[PDB]
């Protein structure tokens, strides 16, 4: 599952696995 | 299935890549995060804190607290030089300061530096000192007159024991290398007697001075790299 | 006047007419444990004014050859009234502190003390392989430790002030909550630190959260050396609470 | 705009630094350059206060200086060796008491903080050296044995069944194995330092060894004995993700000696034990 | 086709991964599921059920039902100790209980424990006993006075044969290791005579007591691992 | 919210544990700590009832203790060996009567329930040992022969055609083979235990062997005879998916002896046959 | 085929094969 | 239309050339063919002005002549050699002072501009030559050491831990490694030429060596010593992306001699040093 | 996972390909671009400028 | 994340990595 | 090209190649 | 980028590369 945003420039922020530890580097701020 | 084209780079392992990967502990729920004072989110918060410069680190002083103090005293000749160091954030008298250590984990730096000095003589000891910054393109000043032609602060010792000299970012390029590289050599900081060290009778004829360094609001580091201020020459065992 | 201070804790009040402001470690004021961060389920005991008061440790003499002194908390208060009793009758304890270091001389004296509060100050041993500092050496009590004196036993910790007794450079201690006592400016230092740990409460007997380190960075000098210049430390717990009551633990 | 947020991540302009404004000559009894370091606070004076500055539009960003970036790079933490010399059954498997204390480079970085909380990404780089010529078909098994689980004592121990433990099987010729681990402590954060003991006697242990038990990493060559002997060296790399750190501290100034301890060696000429370079005198740049 | 980048980890086999895979029996329709009493959805349901503690497991008792009973009797000295065990869920007198066996499949535990005791003397046998829990940081109590200073229940034997002592979760950290590891050693449970074992004439001068254990609403286990309470030293054959 | 549902799965907070509420001193004739174990019910007393507790906000979750998680990890269930010693035709193929009884680790876990219904994920880890040097091009064939289908008796038996049976071909150098199997019983659940026979005479068989016939796994090296001999060991791993279990039971306390039976061995000193450790006496912690 | 949800954070829950036995671990509760 | 924009990219018709219009005979005192080259401007006369042209619809496009296209092709910039001859420890690792001056083909193209700003795509082509027969399992490590970072002096130097530096590990048999690098200068653009020094004395250095320090590329065979010696040659390719160039200049006319300098050799018969071919005379085509 | 079909060409390295690739310097922020006179965007701009022909290039 | 356009002929202009240096050749003009 | 259905549980029935012979097993009934 | 059509049976006609020569066989008629 992933978070889709729109403005048009969509930001498909996918998370391929079912665990939080699996995702990549965090966002800053 | 979906026709795909495997691109160059596939299968490689880049230590700085940012990929996702399966979790070895599925269903595991981490311990709830509690509040702990002192959280750091960016290393800049550490570069903005003053730390002492081992400015008097001669061979006979290293390994002693005296490597952090500069001695002042009544002079017989006028306008004598007190100390002189390169201003490069990772150059050597200040490489081991906190900001110097952090700068040593990056390749580029930019911004203004804040140098502070605290006088530690008696309350009855007076003194006026000239702190000067000499921009690059010239040798270190050989006299007070030559030094005061550059950026400088005349410090008068009094109730407030500390003074600050800001070394403005004056460079041709937007950044400089943190490692000792001539082209991006930032200049010097020198200290001279503006008047003299005066004391009344029955008072110590010498006094110490402490030197600090930190970065200003425009300080910034770039391009992470490994440091050369620490090494490992053998296995670290149990 | 910004150079005067009065600190009241319980039935104790401390004053100084030559301070250099005060420091609040990490900008966080001490407070009681909240139910969202808590883990132990029994109701805590909060001695309030009978424990949150100033306790004055033994004084130390500062001379031209002094190398420094250090104390560990809560160890330094293990024998201090109700606070001390509570840390041995309970498994868990939690507390913040107001550390007030006192040292006066004269307008004809000079010297500078660096006063630092270090969290998790894990001491080192020197040239002794993997042998670590022994329990009794890091639990000196109110007497603390006078750098440069002890009789070298094996589990004796490092006595190198320039390496912070832990392998790091003295000049960088300023990254921790600290103040300076520069005889020409002030005669006291005041640090207020909150509880800092990766767990909400901990064993007051096996774990020392903070370490008070006092290093003379500028030698004490004057033309009246026969006059002894002491250094006195007064510490006051804040929001002290304990949990897991039982019989009193007897150490060593 | 969560899309405006994204453009900033691609360009790495999330944390911008302030501009320098134009300043002018001044004459007042407000002296910003003067202060008192005794207070324990850093003088907050900026360049506009000491010299006459021009207006400059800063473009620098602090993104790369973030804690996530500083600790978010894979570094080596262990080099496992399986060297077949004369007994396959005894030399084809081994174990390692997990920790991040054996390699100076990453250890020093994490130890610039007192506490840290993060998830881990482990990447393994196995390399098979042919001592006699061929390498055959090498298949490796890396098994995580949490504290308490049975540790294998032979290459065919029942513990290798891995009925509940996590195991990663790697086949020579396939990509480097990799997986994530969630924050594992029983506390809210990992202790980089610990001024405590596991008891109150002269024989109690001191330091992080008391709080940082991570279990054991057991590995073996799955392939059965082959005519030609090989030497398999598996290097383990670690990277922190979703990081948080508390209470920064002075960087390690002397070489490390052992794991879980701040102990150090000192020679007769100490200037050789630290990175400080002796100055000729106070005025020799 | 679609350009792709093969990431590290590809091709590996992680025993705890969670991927999909083709079915070897396409079109196959499983047998309809019927209702069966006793379904379990979470192992916590098993940790909440009492099981006997082989508390009297001395070498001469193991292999006998007597390893599950504690004998009580008229005392000649006051405040005598009846039994003492570590409270750690996977420590040894209680490692083989159901909750102990399950805890042995996990690395971490948390929550409160429920200890129950059932008196098995005659209906005319009376007794008062003190059950105490001693939080960590101190040795096991050496006397009733020392023990009653901690958490405890004074049990009066009567029409209701069973009593329960709850060992509250009192720890520094949110969790503890299930395996015998000092740092996370949870304390002790001791039992002492509060008064005495009294009986009228012509009645057995001794009686047994059964001990149970289970977890409270806050009990919880974490990080699955293999158990050391069972092994295989040879092939299991047909 | 099916999206709110998803956030909980990623964080593993689907099954939360209750909080501890503050309690107060009490004096009443309602005595919760007193009860009767004879009833067969566990006293439902909680900590708030015996001591004065504070209010604590629990964050723990039971997700990892779910049956799906407990039985949802791949464990070894068989180690097949094809060892070429002196006759390729006879040694290049073999068969195995499928079951989950040969490896103690996973067997004990499933046997903590009386009945269980689940789908299976089989993963195979083949490893080719070069006994003479080279391995050539190894291609393997694993074929599932359901009860009743013809079992191959030679490496070229017609049954290897696999006209209807499921076969998986693996080529050395390619990823580990894997596939799923749906719940296979002719009943609604698998029997972990079965107190029954396949007849009513003194010679009738007893136990799960009567109900758990899963067929045979036949395998062979597809590659024809090569100059250099190899030893191929294929390890089979099993994992349960979409699991349901009924009627929990006591865990196996002694070593297993044989498949499909609860039989056990007992030595002269029984304390050595169980995990129970002898206590010095009742008061020695 | 897969079940798409929206709130925006879409949860694309894909099932790549045509058999139920093929999918990964089940949801809890 | 951003979609109309896309169709043009696929067809490569983003930059079209103008059409030729029909012109007619003329007689005037406006003489476009006449001008003054002294002005330093090129006469802007077009074909319609000198001859009578027809109308022609131009289809040509300039896309391929764009700077992005001209410098956007991977070319070799270095050939690293690791030749195992008689000492594995000394011959299994090496280093290279990074630059784009060693290979004439790409160097000449970039030097057709004074300044250039671009991101880089590095692709590596490793090839292992078997000097004795087998190659075993070759695993390589390429590490970028920015100026200032510690340079490894042995194959087991602690610097290989790569705690902060970027390293790429490649396994023989896997695809060619590749990665991107952002514009790295401390200035706004790279200097293709630099008429300056790093000082003001007779011993100061001159040229781009003063401004183009890119650090070092350290590489080693990760695999430990094997019986059979190999010779690994890794060729590095570079390509510019998102390019901008300023102030075009004359192309290099003679062979290059050294890196970072415009120095050249001249023989006794100079016509052999340049691409100019001697003409028999002014009228011999 | 998603069933895929690896096409011919996969794994190869074409010097003129146009693919994306991971960045070795994450979080790095390039120096701000300043204005420099003389920017060239297309080589045609250079072909439109006169240069001298070495028309009398005899050997002497 | 990627920029989706429509007219129907959608131009999914994907950027697979989180850095600008990672993308392919630039657009002209 | 593929047939997308909605109800939300979308059934993306993809056909990766341009020939009918290329697709998988047929639907029943 | 690709041309999406709808009727529901969507025909995602993808063109994975930026050059016309890169696409597959042409449509007839
Ligand atoms: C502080 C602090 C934090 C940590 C965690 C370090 C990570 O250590 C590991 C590693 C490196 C690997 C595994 C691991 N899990 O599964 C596997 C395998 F079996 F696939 F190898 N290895 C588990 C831990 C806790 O250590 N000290
Ligand atoms: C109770 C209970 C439940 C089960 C099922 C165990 C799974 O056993 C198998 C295995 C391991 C493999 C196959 C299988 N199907 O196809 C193939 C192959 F040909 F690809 F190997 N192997 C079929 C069954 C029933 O056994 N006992
Ligand atoms: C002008 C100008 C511009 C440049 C940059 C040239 C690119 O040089 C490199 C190369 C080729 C590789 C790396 C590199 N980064 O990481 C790695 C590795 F470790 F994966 F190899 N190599 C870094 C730079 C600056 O040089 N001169």
């Amino acid at each position: 599952g992933a978070q889709v945003s729109r403005q048009s420039i969509n930001y498909f922020n996918i998370n391929y696995f079912k665990d939080a530890a699996s995702s990549g580097a965090s966002r800053l701020d | 299935g979906l026709p795909v084209y495997v691109t160059p780079g596939s299968g490689q392992f880049m230590t700085t890549d940012d990929m996702q990967s399966p979790c070895a502990l599925p269903w595991y729920h981490p311990t709830k995060e509690i509040f702990i004072p002192g959280e750091v989110k960016n290393l800049i918060e550490m570069c903005q804190v003053d730390t002492l410069i081992p400015i008097n680190s001669t061979q006979s002083n290293i390994g002693n607290v005296s490597m952090y103090t500069v001695t002042l005293s009544p002079q017989t000749k006028l306008a004598e030089e007190i100390f002189a160091i390169k201003v490069d954030i990772a150059s050597h008298p200040l490489a081991t300061t906190l900001i110097g250590e952090i700068a040593s984990y990056f390749t580029h730096w930019t911004g203004s530096l804040r140098f502070s000095f605290m006088f530690c003589g008696t309350a009855n000891t007076t003194l006026k000192v000239l702190l000067a910054y000499t921009p690059p393109g010239i040798g270190k000043p050989r006299s007070r007159k030559e030094a005061m032609l550059g950026t400088h602060v005349v410090w008068d010792v009094g109730l407030q024991s500390t003074v600050s000299l800001v070394v403005p970012w004056i460079s041709a390029s937007q950044y400089r290398f943190t490692t000792p590289d001539t082209y991006s050599s930032a200049g010097y900081i020198t200290c001279w007697y503006q008047t003299n060290f005066v004391v009344p009778p029955n008072t110590p004829n010498t006094a110490e001075m402490l030197c600090f360094v930190s970065g200003c609001k425009d300080f910034c580091l770039r391009m992470a790299r490994d440091t050369d201020l620490h090494k490992q020459t053998g296995p670290i065992t149990q | 006047s910004d150079r005067i201070i009065q600190i009241t804790r319980g039935d104790s009040t401390i004053t100084s007419q030559d301070v250099a402001n005060a420091v609040v470690g990490y900008g966080v004021w001490p407070h009681y444990l909240t139910p969202q961060d808590a883990t132990a389920i029994d109701k805590p005991t909060q001695p309030d004014t009978s424990s949150n008061r100033f306790y004055t440790l033994d004084s130390k003499m500062w001379n031209s050859t002094s190398k420094g002194w250090w104390w560990k908390l809560p160890d330094a208060l293990k024998d201090m009234g109700i606070f001390g009793e509570n840390m041995f009758y309970h498994f868990l304890g939690r507390s913040g502190y107001t550390v007030h270091v006192q040292c006066n001389a004269s307008k004809f004296h000079q010297g500078t003390l660096l006063v630092v509060m270090i969290p998790e100050h894990q001491l080192a041993t020197v040239n002794k392989g993997n042998v670590n500092a022994g329990y009794k050496y890091t639990h000196p009590g109110e007497a603390g430790r006078e750098v440069g004196t002890q009789v070298e036993n094996e589990k004796q910790p490092s006595d190198d002030n320039w390496l912070n007794f832990d392998g790091t450079l003295l000049g960088n201690l300023l990254i921790f909550p600290h103040q300076f006592i520069n005889l020409r400016s002030n005669n006291s230092a005041t640090l207020i630190v909150p509880y800092v740990n990766a767990v909400p409460m901990d064993s007051m007997v096996r774990h020392n959260n903070w370490s008070l380190v006092i290093i003379p960075v500028c030698q004490l000098q004057s033309n009246n050396i026969s006059n002894i210049v002491p250094i006195t430390v007064s510490i006051s717990p804040m929001c002290a609470e304990f949990s897991g009551a039982r019989a009193k633990t007897v150490v060593q | 705009n969560p899309v405006e947020r994204y453009v900033d991540e691609v360009l790495n302009e999330v944390l911008v630094v302030p501009n320098i404004n134009q300043s002018h000559p001044t004459t007042s009894n407000a002296a910003p350059v003067l202060d008192a370091a005794e207070t324990g606070h850093t003088n907050k004076i900026q360049p506009e206060d000491t010299i006459e500055t021009r207006y400059v539009q800063s473009s620098q960003t602090l993104d790369e200086m973030s804690v996530e970036s500083f600790l978010g790079r894979s570094g080596c933490i262990h080099e496992s060796v399986l060297d077949i010399v004369d007994n396959y059954n005894d030399q084809s498997f081994t174990k390692w008491n997990i920790n991040l204390q054996e390699m100076a480079q990453i250890r020093r970085k994490f130890e610039m903080f007192t506490y840290a909380r993060f998830d881990s990404e482990i990447t393994m780089v196995p390399s098979v050296a042919a001592k006699d010529g061929h390498i055959g078909h090498i298949v490796m098994q890396y098994m995580y044995v949490p504290p308490g689980a049975p540790i294998p004592t032979t290459r065919d121990d029942y513990a290798w069944q891995s009925g509940t433990n996590a195991s990663v099987f790697w086949q020579h010729g396939q990509p480097f194995p990799r997986f994530s681990l969630p924050f594992l402590s029983i506390a809210s954060a990992y202790y980089m330092f610990y001024d405590g003991y596991d008891g109150d006697t002269y024989k109690s242990r001191y330091g992080t060894v008391v709080t940082n038990d991570m279990g054991t990493l057991c590995s073996r060559i799955v392939t059965s004995e082959q005519l030609h002997k090989v030497k398999v060296v598996t290097r383990i790399y670690h990277k922190a993700k979703h990081t948080k750190a508390w209470c920064p501290r002075p960087p390690r100034a002397v070489q490390y000696s052992h794991t879980h301890t701040t102990n150090y060696k000192l020679s007769s000429e100490v200037h050789n034990d630290v990175a400080i370079r002796p100055r000729t005198n106070l005025t020799t740049v």
